[PDB]
């Protein structure tokens, strides 16, 4: 008898360890600002801000913001270490 | 192992929702697996009104079902995919296909006394039948029907 | 409508045919004699509609089948007569 | 033991597989059902019930289908008196004239032949010296028990169902009452009389009496004796099986007509109007012009026979039956343009029945109120359709009352005949005003049981 | 009573009459059904002595019922049409309604 | 219970009677028997059958199929009678089966 | 006993304060199948109802009154 | 042994073999299925009551039972197999005391005469044939107490009662 | 005028239930010989269905009061559930409910009474047919 | 079993969505619980 609570009404998980870790561990959550990035266009429709959260090693789409281009990066990498355009670090 | 999914999804654009059943389409055929048959159900409107993910509650819903034949392992990847959609409200996912439910818990001399292959050859819709599907559509389905349905506007047809 | 009448006809065709090689000595007439029946009546498996008399041949099929087996020598390509049937 | 030998007799002789010769089928009933009494008669002969036999000594005779006339005598001896030292005897004569049929058919094994014969030798053997003894069926049960039960003659139509077959016709010139007596006194008390071979005609009741009228028909004179009718049928037996051979031809030969056209121009049907005699001049007319009509494209297209050259709106094509070869090269030279036109409102029409049928059918189902008319009044197909759609939108809201003695009707204007059981309304009627009405019913209802009660 | 095979092709003809009938034919108002159902049966069983692959056997029994059922309408529709042209004789049910309804009028002009 | 489902899983018509229904057929006809009664290509004797005395003789293929059965099918219908399609208690069954062929002394 | 007889749409209109007839704009020629309401059998609640609610408890009671849709019309 | 389940059958004769006394009724006679309880659990005999509203095989035991007791009447008794009737019947046999009989041994007393009408305890009084008749042509013979009688109806207490 | 109706229309002298209800009984009376695919139909596609073994207000009466096959039991309880979860059936609630009782009252009445168990539109439709007739 | 080929699959899935758009001749199917859902102009905008 586990009660779970189903994360932007998709992700169905235990509660004890969503409101512990899941919970404040959401890319919309904890980096909104990285979360603009998101690339709603290339990117699979199953995966998105609300619930991919923080701590990603597979790569994912991103849309920069200031020079608008395209690139492909890991959501921890991006966050947690502060990966970056590489377009804009170029410039 | 055959399949059957009702999915309820927020009724997008015609583009969008193209590109869900495609990503889903994708995943099932890219995990080793077989689509028995997809069918659009129309949009409809559910007696409770499920939240998007914006937490809005959306009256109408477009309906679709799916059949298919994957294996476990990858049937749980697929369903775990078509839960964390973005489109998808609710996923209702049929177990009771290969074995006609009630005989697990029903009557112990039966539970070894039913043949799984009979109702894993045939579609959902026939194992489940719906308000309009009776037997008298198999008779004439079994019958030609070519030359008995021919004079049926005949009486209502000259008044 | 035809068909059916032609079916019977078929049917005591074989009847008599069972009858006249009840002491089939020579095994060549006996072959041609019944293969000659299979193009007459038109037999083979590309008449799928009614016109076939196989359908209608409920129990003399099995007296013809049973007809044309002694090919012990001089097939003259006999085998194909019980491969049609 | 026997039963293998009165299945094939029975498969072999019985009347209905003699369609095509109905001689050999007027015979084959008659000795059929003489065959039925006189076994019936003797079993109940053997269990007790002592009666003096019908036709004591007689031949009956059946027919054959070799893909051959089988006559055989029963002639019950002549010492013969319903009593007990009688009542082995029968039992063996009718084992012999049941054997003979057998053997002359061709149907019993010459080894059952001999079973049964030596039976009858050893039970005359026995009738002499009397023996004691303290059951597997004999010709007589397995004969009367296959009869009954699987090859039994279908029993003749009654009454109260020929009525409304409307196989019976009168003349009007006889008076209501003037012809009324004669059904009366001649069906309900003289219905035993019929023969098998009468109901397959329709009978007109007139002044006069003779077999020269409409395609397949019979006459009868006014209060017509029984025996007069049996003198009438046996002096022209003949005429009556002439009219309806053919009658049935008639009809039969408009039947393959009307199919090897509908599928040469894939259409579905062919209605008459005007004589069939001048519908078949039209269907060889068009017999013969089949590829024009393809040519011109009159296809998918169930066609109508009138007088009058027209078309309806429901796509149907009325024609006239009085045509030549010539003039009809104009006629689908003037009709071919509205031709696509009448077919599309042909496939809408059909549509459109469809729906309001299944909707009629829905309301029947869940409101079930023992009677619903859409189809009475001359209304369009759309009035129909939406009378229907309002009918089921109601539906549930109507369904908590009981509507079995209510018949709902389409009409020009709303009545509520709750004694007669009647509820016509007109297709633009509002569910929710009629809901409205019967729930302003209901409510009255319950505050008058509630003040009664409240008064007692 | 009846015996398990013999009510079990009937079950199944019944159902396939019923739907050649009031079904796509739809000829609610048949007359002596009794005739043509039993011919129907009696037809099976010689095919069944004969050997005809029952799927086959009751194809062609019901042809052959849907054959009879057309002719009878159709000689029915000479008779009715002939005799409405003929305006000596109509039928029965007419004059029963007529009889019926005129009494009904007299009655309400009564009123 | 126990010994008829493993008999089933071991035997091939231990289901079936004389009279040709089980059990489910006589409550439940709409489920168990064929719906459409379909004149295609109905199959002859297996000439085969020696080759398969019990299930597990036959364990690559869903519902012990052997692969003479599937002769004519589409190559969709194969794939789904294949292993991957195959359910956990079968894809169990056929570790025993290796097991059984390795270490059996008789069919 | 059976209610009265009502024979006249015109009668029907003057006795009960609501034609029967709808009278009203033809929208013929629509869809050959039409959808269910989710309620079918519920009472047919029109634009035009004051929906009061009237709450009772040991001590007070509340009254309050709707719009039919949902908006409230008085505290 | 086994585990419970609610028997349902679509035959009146599974019913009557198998309970001692059965009641079919309906929701829409709750007052004379209320008194035909009271009646079976004042005598104090099982009695199993069914409502045909909700029943399955409602239409095939509804003509069973009208076929059985000649009359559309839902709430109807059953003891030993046989009909006891509605609760008109029932209140019947109560008045003349068979009903503990045919509840508790399921047969009615066959004798002639009533119980009921009694003065005090019941014996023989009056019971004796009377020789040539004439118990009417003694004009002067003895006639009974005063028996009394109402003027007015005095209201009924309760609408059921 | 018009003359294909006259041909096409027939004259009836009452009304039926349902069109062909005489036909199904002489077809069963044949059947019979004389002289239930409703597990089939309860899941979540029937609310219908489902929605005739419920109470008012959508949960589950009483065993005694409407007992039933327990296959049926379990399969209506998981209809029922997974409609529920679809949005197929109300949450709360039961519609079809007086579509699925029987024992219904009449309009004029407040209960049901166990002892129930030429209309001037035809009379016009006859006189033009016979006006026609001429 | 009328299987969708993945070559097939975008075919199948929009001639599938094109089956209660609007404006039609043929007749709409019943869904599987037998109610006729509502139409959409195209591109799954609800109008009638
Ligand atoms: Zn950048």
């Amino acid at each position: 008898k586990a009660s779970h609570i189903r994360i932007a009404n998709r992700k169905r998980v235990e509660m004890f360890v969503a409101k512990r870790f899941h919970l404040p561990t959401r890319l919309a959550t904890a980096a909104p600002d990285i979360a603009a990035e998101w690339h709603d266009e290339l990117n699979p429709m199953h995966m998105y801000p609300a619930i991919i959260g923080i701590g990603h090693v597979q790569p994912v789409w991103w849309k920069c913001a200031i020079c608008s281009h395209s690139y492909q990066m890991s959501v921890e990498k991006r966050v947690v270490r502060g990966g970056g355009c590489p377009q804009c670090v170029v410039n | 192992v055959f399949y059957s999914f009702v999915l309820v999804m927020k009724p997008r654009q015609r583009r969008f929702t193209s590109q869900a059943l495609r990503e889903i389409g994708v995943a099932v055929y890219s995990n080793g697996g077989l689509i028995r048959s997809i069918t659009n159900e129309g949009i409809m409107r559910p007696y409770s009104r499920f939240r998007d993910a914006d937490n809005t509650p959306l009256t109408y819903a477009r309906y679709i079902i799916l059949q298919l034949d994957m294996g476990e392992e990858e049937m749980g990847k697929v369903d775990k995919i078509i839960r964390e959609h973005q489109d998808v409200l609710m996923a209702l996912k049929l177990n009771n296909l290969e074995r006609p439910v009630g005989i697990r818990s029903g009557n112990k001399e039966l539970q070894a006394a039913y043949f799984p292959l009979d109702t894993f050859t045939r579609l959902e819709e026939e194992i489940n039948w719906s308000p309009q599907t009776s037997a008298d559509i198999y008779t004439q389905l079994e019958m030609n029907w070519k030359e008995f349905s021919r004079t049926r506007w005949s009486s209502f047809l000259r008044n | 409508y035809a068909a059916m009448e032609l079916a019977a006809e078929a049917r005591r065709e074989i009847h008599e045919l069972w009858l006249s090689a009840e002491t089939a000595l020579e095994r060549e007439k006996r072959v041609q004699q019944v293969a000659a029946l299979i193009e007459k009546y038109k037999l083979d498996p590309s008449t799928p509609r009614e016109a076939d008399v196989s359908r209608g041949l409920g129990d003399a099929f099995d007296r013809l089948l049973l007809l044309c087996l002694p090919l012990g020598k001089t097939d003259a390509k006999g085998t194909d007569n019980l491969e049609r049937l | 033991m026997y039963k293998k030998a009165l299945h094939s007799f029975f498969l072999k002789v019985h009347p209905d597989f003699f369609h095509h010769n109905r001689s050999q089928q007027t015979v084959n009933e008659s000795s059929v059902a003489r065959l039925n009494e006189l076994l019936s008669w003797a079993k109940a002969f053997k269990s007790g019930h002592l009666q003096p036999p019908p036709s004591s000594s007689f031949t009956l005779t059946f027919y054959r289908k070799p893909d051959t006339i089988i006559q055989s005598t029963f002639e019950l001896p002549s010492n013969f008196a319903p009593s007990d030292n009688h009542r082995g005897t029968v039992e063996r004569a009718v084992n012999k004239f049941l054997r003979d049929l057998l053997r002359r058919a061709a149907c019993i094994d010459s080894v059952t032949e001999s079973i049964s014969e030596a039976e009858d030798a050893t039970a005359a053997r026995a009738e002499a010296k009397p023996l004691r003894r303290r059951g597997p069926k004999s010709l007589l049960d397995e004969a009367v028990e296959s009869m009954t039960v699987q090859w039994s003659l279908t029993p003749a139509p009654t009454l109260q169902e020929l009525i409304e077959a409307d196989q019976i016709l009168f003349s009007r010139d006889l008076s209501p009452l003037q012809s009324a007596a004669a059904l009366s006194t001649l069906q309900r008390h003289l219905g035993e009389l019929n023969y098998s071979a009468w109901e397959s005609m329709p009978v007109i009741v007139s002044n006069q009496f003779s077999i020269g009228d409409l395609t397949g028909t019979i006459t009868i004179p006014w209060d017509f004796t029984p025996e007069q009718f049996h003198s009438f049928m046996a002096h022209n037996e003949k005429g009556v099986a002439r009219c309806r051979e053919v009658a049935i031809q008639y009809a039969s030969t408009i039947e393959q007509l009307i199919a090897e056209l509908c599928t040469a121009l894939e259409l579905d049907d062919i209605l008459v109007s005007c004589s069939h005699q001048d519908a078949l001049r039209l269907m060889e007319l068009l017999h013969r012009n089949r590829e024009l009509l393809i040519q011109y494209g009159l296809s998918k297209l169930t066609l109508e026979v009138g007088n009058r050259h027209a078309t309806r709106a429901n796509g149907v094509v009325i024609i006239n039956c009085s045509l030549t070869s010539e003039q009809l090269r104009p006629w689908l030279k003037a009709i071919s343009p509205k031709l696509p036109l009448q077919q599309r409102l042909y496939e809408l029409s059909k549509q459109m029945l469809e729906s309001t049928l299944w909707h009629l059918k829905e309301f029947r189902t869940m409101v079930e109120p023992g009677g619903v008319d859409a189809f009475s009044n001359d209304c369009t197909y759309a009035e129909r359709l939406q009378w229907s759609k309002e009918l089921f939108r109601i539906g549930p809201s109507l369904a908590p009352w009981d509507w079995s003695e209510m018949t709902f009707v389409l009409s020009p204007d709303v009545d509520i005949d709750w004694a007669n059981g009647l509820l016509a309304l007109p297709y633009n009627f509002d569910g929710d005003a009629l809901v409205r009405y019967v729930e302003e019913v209901q409510q009255e209802a319950k505050s008058r049981k509630r003040e009664e009660l409240l008064a007692a | 009573t009846l015996s398990p095979e013999r009510v079990a092709l009937r079950d199944e003809l019944a159902r396939k009459s019923r739907l050649v009938a009031s079904e796509g034919m739809r000829y609610y108002n048949i007359f002596w059904v009794r005739k043509p159902l039993d011919t129907m049966e009696k037809e099976y069983y010689e095919l069944k002595r004969r050997g005809v692959d029952h799927g086959e056997a009751i194809r062609k029994v019901l042809q052959g019922f849907y054959s009879g059922l057309a002719v009878k309408k159709r000689v029915a529709a000479i008779q009715a049409e002939e005799a409405k042209l003929t305006g000596r004789f109509i039928t029965m049910r007419e004059a029963t309604v007529v009889l019926g309804v005129l009494a009904k009028l007299h009655k309400e002009q009564l009123t | 219970p126990v010994q008829k489902k493993r008999q089933e899983q071991m035997l091939y018509g231990v289901n079936i009677p004389e009279t040709r229904q089980m059990k489910f057929e006589e409550q439940h006809p709409l489920l168990a028997g064929a719906l459409r009664k379909l004149e295609g290509q109905p199959k002859g004797f297996p000439f085969w059958y020696r080759k398969y005395p019990t299930r597990r003789h036959a364990y690559e293929y869903r519902f012990s199929i052997p692969v003479e059965m599937l002769d004519g099918y589409n190559d969709d219908v194969k794939k789904a009678l294949s292993k991957g399609m195959m359910s956990i208690q079968e894809k169990q069954f056929a570790q025993e089966a290796m097991y059984m062929e390795r270490y059996a002394e008789h069919d | 006993v059976p209610p009265p007889r009502v024979l006249g749409g015109d009668y029907f209109k003057t006795r009960f304060g609501y034609s029967l007839v709808k009278n009203s704009e033809m929208t013929q020629g629509p869809v050959d199948y039409s959808q269910l309401d989710m309620w079918g059998e519920m009472p047919r609640y029109t634009s035009d109802m004051v929906f009061l609610y009237l709450v009772s408890r040991r001590r007070n009671t509340y009254a309050v009154a709707y719009t039919y849709e949902g908006k409230r019309i008085l505290n | 042994a086994t585990r419970w389940l609610p028997f349902v059958s679509s035959d009146l004769k599974d019913y009557l073999n198998r309970y001692w006394a059965v009641m079919f009724t309906v929701g829409a006679r709750p007052i004379e299925t209320g008194h035909i309880r009271h009646y079976v659990s004042w005598y104090c005999t099982r009695m199993k009551v069914v409502l045909l509203d909700h029943h399955v095989y409602v239409e095939p035991l509804r003509q069973q039972l009208q076929e059985v007791s000649r009359t559309p009447e839902l709430p109807l008794l059953f003891v030993n197999k046989k009909l006891v009737g509605t609760l008109r019947d029932v209140e019947l046999l109560e008045r003349e005391k068979k009903l503990k009989d045919v509840l508790h041994f399921g047969f009615e007393w066959r004798v002639g005469g009533s119980v009921a009408a009694t003065n005090g305890q019941k014996s023989l009084m009056g019971a004796l044939p009377a020789p040539y008749g004439d118990a009417e042509f003694f004009r002067g013979r003895y006639r009974g107490p005063p028996v009394a009688r109402p003027v007015v109806s005095l209201p009924t207490l309760h609408p059921f009662a | 005028g018009r003359e294909g109706w006259l041909f096409g229309q027939q004259v009836q002298l009452h009304y039926h239930r349902f069109p062909d209800e005489q036909l199904i009984t002489n077809l069963s009376r044949w059947r019979t010989g004389e002289t239930p695919e409703v597990y089939m139909k309860l899941n979540y596609k029937n609310p219908a269905t489902i929605s005739r073994f419920l109470t008012r207000t959508g949960h589950m009466y009483p065993a005694d009061i409407l007992p039933l096959n327990p296959e049926a039991v379990v399969k209506l309880r998981v209809a029922k559930a997974q409609a529920i979860r679809i949005g197929l059936y109300p949450r709360f609630g039961n519609p079809f409910w007086f579509r699925s009782q029987k024992f219904r009252p009449k309009a004029y009445q407040e209960n049901y009474d166990p002892t129930t168990y030429y209309n001037w539109v035809q009379t016009d439709r006859i006189r033009r047919y016979f006006r026609e007739l001429e | 079993i009328n299987y969708v080929p993945h070559a097939q699959l975008r075919e199948h899935i929009d001639k599938e969505l094109d089956k209660y758009v609007a404006g039609k001749n043929e007749p709409y199917p019943l869904n599987f619980v037998g109610q006729m859902p509502f139409l959409e102009d195209g591109d799954g905008n609800i109008v009638e």
